[PDB]
């Protein structure tokens, strides 16, 4: 199927408080592989990953060289922003950019991107030509201008289309046996009361992977789609994740509803419902 | 513009009365990326409280996992307190071991 | 591997 490699970087201005945090961290599969803080004592790409432990040192000092080489370049970007915004030099502000590629089975590029925020908001984006920007507002227009004069976007089309893909396949091969893991849910049922002649079933799912889940509440074969509460897919902090479920039903008429449990790694989804202690 | 934390407070495990667990206090949705969190138990400062590194998501928002081990008792009370520039008092969310 | 980045 398909893979990615995305880097998710962010400059923050601390005046009063030192030089700007400069922090870059590597994405494959959407999973956490290298990390650079300027915050560290040595600051140096480091892996987050087991499997990046075999790249050899001309490779952590290429990757360590771009992210100082960017971390200074993006205090000078801090800067340029104040200038273009005509903001004050005393507050804090924050770049974050998202870099990188998504290839399909085929190793074919499905979606290259290079999309910047400012202060959290939209600065600039890579469009899908892989040729074009777009402006979100009047100053990135002014970086817009100098991009296009300096051929941005074929220098990073190229690094989209080649060295991105290129490495890609690189830290797949050593990841691949890692990568693949699934953890399917276990689920179960909870019981709370409510006052009056209400009940709360609360459907857990339970140290799952990918985080990617679909909880449903059915009563017959009909879907809950209305007051059912959820939570937002949660980190056990294990490298796992939770989720839950809940509805309120009749006491009495437990037995009457089911859970749905939808991820991935069921083969069919996963059927359950309320069960008293053994 | 800025964007007000989203706070859950839970166990990475089903809490049982005098089993030792993690709780965890996740924090999303939230910009600038400076934040203060504290965990509490019975009102007072938990002192070692473990933080993850700070990420972001495709929104721009940043997220964050704090954590401490703690055995859970019937009567003990838990909560998460957090301090963002998105919100003009600190907000104290509590750990329901039902949820 | 990490793209140099230009300026803004």
């Amino acid at each position: 199927g398909p893979h990615s490699l995305r880097y998710f970087v962010t400059a923050v201005s601390r005046p009063g408080l030192g030089e700007p945090r400069f922090i870059s961290v590597g994405y494959v599969d959407n999973t956490e592989f290298v990390r650079f803080d300027s915050d560290a004592e040595n600051p140096r790409y480091e892996p987050r990953a087991r499997w990046m432990e075999q790249e050899g040192p001309e490779y952590w000092e290429r990757e360590t060289q771009k992210a100082k080489g960017n971390e200074q370049s993006f205090r000078v970007d801090l800067r340029t922003l104040l200038g273009y915004y005509n903001q004050s030099k005393g507050g804090s502000h924050t770049i974050q950019v998202i870099s990188g590629c998504e290839v399909g089975s085929d190793g074919r590029l499905l979606r290259g991107y290079q999309q910047y925020a400012y202060d959290g908001c939209d600065y600039i984006a890579l469009n899908e030509d892989l040729k074009t920007w777009t402006a979100a507002d009047m100053a990135a227009l002014i970086t817009k201008h100098k991009w296009e004069q300096a051929g941005e976007a074929e220098r990073l089309r190229a690094y989209l289309e080649g060295t991105c893909v290129e490495w890609l396949r690189r830290y797949l091969k050593n990841g691949n046996a890692t990568l693949l893991r699934t953890d399917s849910p276990k689920a179960h049922v909870t019981h709370h009361s409510r006052p009056e002649d209400k009940v709360t079933l609360r459907c857990w799912a339970l140290g799952f992977y990918p985080a990617d889940i679909t909880l449903t509440w059915q009563l017959n074969g009909e879907e809950l789609i209305q007051d059912m509460e959820l939570v937002e897919t949660r980190p056990a902090g294990d490298g796992t994740f939770q989720k839950w479920a809940s509805v309120v039903v009749p006491l009495g008429k437990e037995q009457y509803y089911t859970c749905h449990v939808y991820h991935q790694g069921l083969p069919e989804p996963l059927t359950l419902r309320w069960e008293p202690p053994p | 513009i800025q964007k007000t934390p989203q706070i859950q407070v839970y166990s990475r495990h089903p809490p049982e009365n005098g089993k030792p667990n993690i709780l965890n206090c996740y924090v999303t949705q939230f910009h600038p990326p400076h934040i203060e969190i504290q965990m509490l138990k019975n009102g007072k400062k938990i002192p070692k409280v473990e933080m993850s590194d700070m990420s972001f998501s495709k929104d721009w928002s940043f997220y964050i996992l704090a954590h401490t081990e703690f055995t859970p008792t019937e009567t003990d009370t838990y909560a998460c307190r957090v301090k963002h520039d998105s919100m003009a008092e600190p907000k104290t969310v509590y750990w329901d071991r039902d949820m | 591997s990490q793209y140099y980045y230009n300026s803004l």
